């Protein structure tokens, strides 16, 4: 878990499965007992201990002496998931995308390809694969966002094409498995009620916007009075006008209301 | 061969654009002929493994990596062929290890 | 063998980081510039601040 | 959590403490435990560690503990460097406890972390933390932000007991055994690393002003041949 | 008859004083108050200035 | 004999009679062609053995076959260039954008919290500095975004400019179009696309002195005064240009731009403070030069037209605390001291930059000669003991010194 | 693997050697001492 | 006073890199496709090659005056004899120009 | 000729120095240890 | 297919046993083997480990 | 390799992901869990009437 | 110091620059443009004049290098140094002259300034 | 090096050969502009 991949890491990195080598293994180097050549004993968790933090850092490790990255900020994540979703659904297509939701409403799919639904498809597919690796960051940062991007958590998801769950639609049911056999390891940072966390995340977000929009305005308004003057400055007009409007624009477009 | 695929080895040696026409495929052998899907990837998701599309999933870490590298608050720079054997210039590179600016250009032109 | 190596170098902002002083001068530089007459320490005069004021 | 029951409010962050977020350690990578004695002359190395909170797989351990050795040597200490490094660590933790990026170790949860009937301080809870999360989370990195000067920092010789005939070199990894009877082997020592994480800047001090044996022969030394307008006696 | 030598006997030569007064060592240095460069006691500049008054 | 490989990039002893090998003096080593090689392949234009055959496809590909153009389609490549107007409003939405977008930095307490990089800023800026012919600091631009007022002014003043732009056009452009049309067969007042413009590089460079980059600074000043066309504009920033020369130490520009600033009093509205602070920039760069009489000329003359503004009055004070301690020690500056002490620190970095050290950076490792590096023995300026300018002998055409023993 | 340093605590050295009884060590213990008292008369 | 130095093992003892047999990485298949070095932990903002043809004159200033190189002008071997390239240059000549072969055209 | 270098290749970490890095040398190493320690245990443990 | 069983158990930890070309007798003795073992621990059979 | 080897069971982790697969894995019902593939005897080549369909007035 | 053996470099000169009839009011911080032209002067000391003698000797020694022979003595100089293996000495094609007519006018014109 | 001078840092032992060499080659190279020769380096590769 230390070496291999982190807790908001996309990579999907098995430490004990070498499928990135490109040799067979010919030194161990965590090994505490020489009774370990022929039955390392991998698996059990106080000799997989000693075997993984004695991997070098990579590029997801950040070593001690080398900065580490704000991973862990939603300035970060939010726009994280928009440059994903632009990956996913290129310009062309999502401009192709709007027109025909325009005009028809979900009634014009006939007029994609097959290609590009199969895009729209495995853009939504990786952007719940990503929503999921970024869940309990988004969900620890969530106190200290800020407006544009608690915006983006709605624009990105918008952009890929996902209707966000509230209480098309891909975060509506969880993933097919029974629960005997599925991964329930500690350690491994898995959510399983997606459809249940993702809600109440956009629940918490509608709340932190409505919080921040009323303290901006709090903040204007003891600002004027301070200055005894009404001198409202017009960049700062215009910013109020436009966010006010993208706000409840991209907030129905999910549906959500804000109350 | 019967079936001869476009990745595999028969009096050839391994070429990345002759074996790998497109790289986001995946060709194989349904019901003796040479089908082709979207090759993917297997990610833990809620327990399980999920397919994601290959060629965006390589796509969305590489970008992710870079990005991450690229707001990080420092800069590096990678001097290659520089006319010192590696033995002298890890000796003087001791001296100058742990420093600020100031102190390690000051050190440089006084030594 | 002419051999070479490649040189990897990493600059950090550190805003907690505190410089040491470099700038005392020996005894002998102070007296011998109070003999030549310079001052022994750097004129410093206050600049005032930017201002947009006149645009 | 798997088993969903249906198929059969607002949220907010508490504040961090370990028995309440073991599970939130146990996804987190690396874990380092903060003790006193790294607050001399310095904050440096408390800022670095700070600095890798935002990466989101590293946690910082601090205890009650540790803030009140904190407090006290910055009340009391003959060296003001020392006083006021002690002061900023506490204004940082403070900060980082706030904002709930590191987590706190209360008296309560200390009391239900230590084995019975123990006394403990700052150097042997320091110890106890790391031998419960290495006995029972054996994935996490430990690690220790210590002094290079600590005697705390090799506890099998200077915080180790008696001659106990009840314990084992394996007395660290048996669940029925307690906390600090794995001082006495060095599988503590090789399960938890002490690391310096970023020392501030090796620059020397202005030392121009001391005795340099090289400098000393030009002081009653004959330079008529080295000035030319400005002799001086 | 020499044979050779381990990574442990190359790195004995660091051990010792002679090893570290070489290679591993820095400059007491200030600042020329005239020339507003890295300076070392005792060497000066060329310049009319630091010739006369050579701090 | 034979105490190693064969072939001749082997390392160790070899002998003729049993591995005879042809003279190879320096070829490229088993895993590249080292720099030692290289020099040789650029200057040569060959590896110094001859038996390597010049291959320079692929920078040929890299520079002619690109740069071939024929000259049918240069004649319409011109003609098809992106609409300058448009081409700046584009890129001033875009700049406005990502200022907009940029995250306010959050204040810790116990320590100093790092900044997050400009990355998405770069391009957006590039685009409105090749644009505008204006070139901005991203050190002051990082500065001005950690301000928090230095960040409202910079987004007032850019919308302001925004909208002026796009609601009248580009004055400059117009200003430079008329002016080449006159040549071809007067000067308005400052407008307010351009106030505006000048108004945010000012605070540019405001944020640029806050962090510490005095000639990034002056620069940014100097190439926004290109775009001020008024009085009051010029006078201000004449006296900005000449406090960050002072800064910078360019004693020489400072001066000039602080009588530039006085000269516009005439001129300027009663009001402005610009001419007193010119005053005070002019006084300040004599000071530095080391001109004390000069400096209380100075600023008696600015006390009198203006009676005694703070900034004068303050520099005044300091002439006069400089004035009663200078006739104790020496009754004057001399003349061959003037300008020679260090004063500020920002010669200090620029000396540590750009210094002579020991052994390199100095007039024995390698002069300059018209752009072309020589070594310490051919140097044209100097004929010291050394140098191959002592060996040139008579040349046969007279006896040119009296020396007997050399030349 | 464990390394035994060539630089050691030397006879001749300004350091000088220990007692063993001040050392602070794994394998020493003070705890469970007794004192006892030997005649060599006789 | 003195800074830390240690002797590295990969000065002592660094053979080659394992070759490819038939050219053929095992893994192509079976990882992803990143960038080299991303993955690892090799990062650069800025990559200075001393070997280009416009750092020169940077290169021979950090050279030393003391050390000398010949045969600046001429060459020992006379260079007008012909003779074939390197392989991996006539590898990439046939790579690049592939019309060159007969009948390449396609017919009709 | 058996000598067990596939098994004893994984315990050159446990070595060190030139026996770490080289394999000839670790596995004579290895090989000396593990025939020396069997000797022990049968007969002298 | 991979040739080999594997066994997860309580605490996290997992145990495989190859069982390429193996009789499917040999493949039921590793999978009791499996439930048998707790794979929690590897201590030496030794007068000082025969008591915990 | 052979099975009377110590190189033979010196795979313990790694071989198998923890998570499976949501479109072919599933887990075992029990004794009346007819399971595709699975047959008493050894049979390198498990065809059927279906796969291989043999031509003859009744199956062997 | 010196970059070919790291040997320390020392200016000698002598003390009573002032008293002196030649080199009265002549700047050393850096040396004159070329090494047949007349040293630097301070701009205090530019009414200054030399001996006649020593004017006159030193006049002929620099016109020795006026002349096209001295140009193919420094472009032979340069094949030299470059056959022996000296490093950084640039081809006898990309050389230039030391002196020029122009260069020569304005050096001529600033002696007559420095009088 | 004035540690190193006084503790022996280096090979005590230098050269013998070459302050005779040296005036040889000298010698060789007037010979060399007499004969109308190119002078050439007397170290090309025993460096
Ligand atoms: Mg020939
Ligand atoms: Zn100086």
């Amino acid at each position: 878990v230390y070496g291999g991949s982190g807790r908001g890491d996309l990579l999907y990195e098995n430490p004990d499965a070498r499928r990135h080598s490109g040799r067979a293994l010919g030194v161990l180097n965590g090994v505490r007992h020489s009774s370990q050549a022929t039955m390392p004993e991998s698996g059990q968790l106080y000799y997989r201990k000693l075997i993984l933090h004695s991997r070098p850092p990579n590029g997801s490790c950040a070593g001690l002496q080398r900065h580490c990255h704000d991973t862990c900020n939603w300035s970060y994540l939010i726009p994280s998931l928009h440059r994903c979703a632009e990956s996913a659904i290129s310009a062309k297509l999502w401009e192709k995308m709007c027109q025909l939701g325009l005009e028809d409403r979900s009634k014009a799919w006939v007029n994609l390809t097959q290609y590009e639904r199969q895009r729209v498809r495995d853009g939504q597919n990786l952007y719940r694969y990503e929503v999921h690796q970024r869940l309990p960051l988004l969900e620890e940062s969530i106190g200290w966002a800020q407006l544009d991007d608690l915006l983006g958590w709605f624009r990105s998801a918008r952009r890929a094409w996902v209707r966000l769950p509230t209480s098309s639609s891909a975060m509506s049911c969880r993933l097919e498995g029974h629960a005997d056999s599925r991964d329930t390891t500690p350690g491994r940072n898995q959510v399983f009620d997606t459809p249940e966390r993702v809600e109440q995340l956009t629940e918490a977000t509608v709340h932190r916007i409505r919080e921040e929009l009323q303290r901006l305005n709090r903040s204007e308004r003891s600002d004027c009075e301070g200055s005894a003057a009404m001198r409202a400055s017009a960049r700062r007009l215009a910013r109020d006008e436009e966010l006010s409007r993208c706000v409840e624009e991209e907030l129905g477009w999910h549906g959500v209301a804000l109350q | 061969p019967r079936i001869l695929l476009d990745r595999s080895l028969w009096k050839s040696l391994w070429i990345t654009k002759l074996q790998l026409p497109d790289i986001n495929r995946w060709e194989r052998v349904v019901n003796s002929r040479r089908v082709t899907e979207d090759r993917y990837a297997f990610v833990e998701e809620e327990g399980v493994m999920h397919k994601v599309n290959w060629g965006l999933y390589c796509e969305r870490l590489e970008t992710e990596l870079t990005v991450t590298q690229e707001r990080l608050p420092q800069h590096t720079l990678l001097m290659k062929a520089v006319p010192s054997s590696w033995k002298k210039l890890d000796i003087d590179i001791s001296v100058i290890r742990g420093l600020s600016l100031r102190e390690a250009m000051a050190q440089c032109k006084l030594s | 063998t002419k051999k070479s190596s490649h040189l990897v170098l990493t600059l950090a902002e550190d805003p907690e980081m505190v410089l040491p002083d470099r700038t005392c001068l020996p005894y002998s530089s102070l007296m011998s510039m109070k003999r030549a007459g310079l001052s022994a320490q750097p004129t410093v005069i206050d600049v005032p601040a930017i201002t947009a004021d006149g645009i | 959590n798997a088993l969903n029951p249906l198929t059969s409010p607002k949220l907010k962050r508490p504040l961090m403490t370990m028995l309440s977020q073991l599970e939130y350690l146990n996804s987190i990578d690396s874990v380092f435990i903060l003790h006193s004695s790294l607050m001399a002359t310095s904050t440096d190395q408390l800022v670095s560690a700070v600095r890798r909170l935002p990466s989101g797989k590293d946690s910082l351990i601090v205890t009650m503990s540790c803030l009140r050795a904190l407090s006290v040597k910055s009340l009391t200490s003959p060296s003001m460097k020392e006083r006021i490094a002690c002061a900023r660590a506490l204004e940082i933790v403070s900060y980082e406890l706030e904002k709930g990026r590191a987590v706190l170790l209360p008296f309560s949860e200390e009391i239900l972390l230590h084995d019975a009937g123990a006394y403990c301080d700052e150097d042997l809870m320091l110890w106890t933390v790391a031998a419960f999360l290495a006995r029972e989370l054996p994935l996490v990195k430990v690690h220790t932000l210590m002094h290079s000067n600590c005697t705390a920092r090799t506890p099998y010789r200077f915080l180790k007991g008696g001659h106990n005939l009840l314990v084992s070199s394996r007395s660290l990894y048996d669940k029925g055994a307690p906390l600090l009877s794995s001082l006495h082997s060095k599988e503590l020592r090789l399960v938890t690393h002490n690391v310096r994480l970023r020392t501030p800047v090796r620059d020397r001090k202005c030392t121009l002003q001391y005795y340099n044996p090289i400098r000393a022969r030009f002081v009653y030394r004959r330079d008529k041949p080295l000035f030319d307008k400005y002799h001086v006696t | 008859p020499k044979r050779k030598k381990n990574p442990m006997q190359l790195r004995r030569k660091v051990y010792g004083l002679h090893f570290k007064e070489k290679y591993l060592k820095m400059e007491e240095w200030y600042y020329c108050p005239l020339c507003a460069e890295p300076k070392k006691p005792g060497e000066w500049c060329r310049r009319e200035d630091c010739r006369q008054i050579k701090p | 004999y034979q105490r190693g490989g064969w072939s001749p990039g082997s390392k160790h002893q070899k002998h003729m009679t049993l591995n005879p090998t042809l003279y190879l003096y320096r070829f490229p080593g088993p895993h590249g062609p080292g720099p030692y090689t290289m020099k040789y392949w650029w200057t040569l234009g060959c590896f110094p053995t001859g038996m390597e055959v010049p291959f320079r496809l692929h920078e040929f590909l890299s520079t002619y076959q690109q740069e071939h153009v024929p000259v049918e389609v240069e004649e319409w490549l011109r003609c098809y260039i992106k609409d300058p107007l448009s081409e700046l409003v584009n890129a001033s939405n875009d700049f406005f954008k990502a200022v907009e977008v940029y995250p306010e930095v959050e204040s810790a307490r116990g320590y100093k919290t790092l900044q997050p990089s400009i990355a998405p800023l770069l391009v957006p800026m590039k685009k409105f500095e090749e644009q505008l012919g204006v070139k901005i600091s991203p050190v002051g631009l990082r500065s001005v975004l950690s301000n928090p007022v230095l960040k409202d002014r910079f987004l007032d003043d850019l919308f302001d400019y925004k909208s002026y732009v796009e609601k009248g056009g580009s004055t400059p452009h117009r200003r430079l179009a008329r002016s080449r049309f006159e040549g071809s067969l007067p000067a308005e007042t400052t407008a307010d696309d351009e106030r505006s413009l000048i108004l945010l590089l000012t605070t540019i460079s405001e944020g640029c002195i806050n962090a510490g980059n005095y000639s990034d600074a002056a620069s940014v000043l100097a190439d926004a005064l290109m775009f001020c066309h008024d009085p009051d504009s010029q006078a201000t920033t004449h006296a900005n240009i000449s406090f960050a020369s002072l800064l910078n130490a360019d004693f020489k520009g400072a001066e000039y731009n602080g009588r530039e600033a006085a000269l516009l009093q005439p001129q300027v509205k009663p009001t402005s403070t610009a001419c007193a602070r010119g005053y005070v920039g002019w006084a300040a760069a004599a000071a530095y030069q080391d001109d004390f009489e000069k400096a209380e000329a100075i600023v008696k003359d600015g006390l009198t037209l203006y009676v005694g503004n703070e900034h004068l009055e303050k520099l005044a004070n300091k002439l006069q605390a400089l004035r009663e301690e200078q006739p104790s020690v020496y009754k004057q500056v001399p003349r061959s001291l003037r300008e020679s002490r260090s004063h500020l620190p920002s010669q200090q970095s620029r000396g540590l930059l750009s210094g002579s050290g020991k052994g390199f950076s100095n007039e024995f490792d390698w002069v300059e000669f018209k752009n072309k590096l020589y070594p310490s023995k051919m140097d044209p300026r100097n004929n010291e003991m050394g140098s191959v300018f002592r060996r040139v002998g008579d040349l046969g055409s007279f006896i040119s010194t009296s020396r007997s023993m050399e030349r | 693997a464990p390394f035994k340093s060539v630089l050691r605590r030397h006879k001749h050295h300004p350091e000088g050697l220990p007692l063993y009884n001040d050392m602070s060590k794994q394998w020493l213990c003070r705890e469970g001492e007794r004192w006892w008292l030997l005649d060599a008369r006789g | 006073m003195y800074a830390r130095f240690r002797t590295r093992s990969k000065f002592y003892f660094r053979p080659a890199r394992p070759a490819l047999a038939y050219n053929v990485d095992p893994n192509v298949m079976r990882r992803p496709k990143v960038k080299r070095g991303l993955l690892k932990g090799t990062y650069s903002d800025e990559t200075v090659d001393l070997r280009d043809r416009e750092r020169l004159e940077l290169l021979e200033s950090m050279r030393h005056p003391r050390e000398r190189d010949f045969y600046q002008d001429h060459t020992y071997h006379n260079q007008w004899l012909r003779r074939d390239l390197e392989k991996h240059q006539k590898q990439q000549l046939a790579a690049r120009y592939k019309y060159f072969a007969p009948d390449f055209e396609i017919s009709p | 000729h058996y000598r067990a270098k596939l098994e004893l290749d994984r315990i050159r970490s446990m070595l060190r120095g030139r026996a770490r890095l080289e394999r000839k040398v670790g596995l004579k190493r290895l090989f000396f240890l593990m025939r020396t320690q069997t000797r022990y245990r049968v007969e002298q443990q | 297919p991979e040739m080999a069983i594997t066994g997860v158990y309580r605490d996290g930890s997992e145990r495989s046993y190859n069982t390429k070309n193996l009789s499917p007798m040999g493949i039921f003795l590793r999978l009791n083997n499996l439930v048998s073992t707790a794979n929690d621990y590897d201590q030496p059979f030794c007068a000082s480990h025969l008591h915990f | 390799s052979s099975i009377f080897s110590p190189r033979y069971d010196w795979r313990t982790s790694g071989v198998h992901d923890i998570a499976p697969r949501d479109e072919g894995d599933f887990l075992y019902q029990g004794p009346q869990h007819v399971l595709p593939g699975a047959h008493p005897l050894p049979l390198h080549h498990p065809h059927n009437t279906i796969t291989r369909p043999v031509i003859s007035p009744y199956i062997p | 110091r010196r970059r070919t053996d790291a040997v320390a470099m020392y200016f000698v000169e002598y003390k009573n620059r002032d008293m002196s009839d030649n080199h009265k009011g002549e700047d050393y911080s850096a040396g004159p443009e070329r090494f047949f032209l007349p040293p630097r002067i301070v701009e205090t000391e530019k009414g200054i004049q030399r001996p006649p003698h020593m004017q006159m000797a030193f006049d002929r020694w620099a016109s020795k290098f006026k002349t096209e022979e001295f140009h193919h003595w420094w472009r032979l100089r340069h094949a030299k140094l470059r056959y022996w293996g000296v490093r950084n000495v640039p081809h006898p094609s990309d050389v230039d002259p030391l002196w020029t007519e122009k260069e020569e006018e304005e050096w001529h014109n600033e002696m007559l300034a420095n009088t | 090096s004035q540690f190193l001078k006084r503790t022996f840092v280096g090979g005590m032992g230098y050269n013998v050969k070459r302050p005779y060499r040296i005036e040889i080659r000298m010698e060789h190279d007037k010979k060399r502009r007499m004969r109308r020769r190119n002078i050439g380096c007397r170290r090309m590769m025993k460096s």
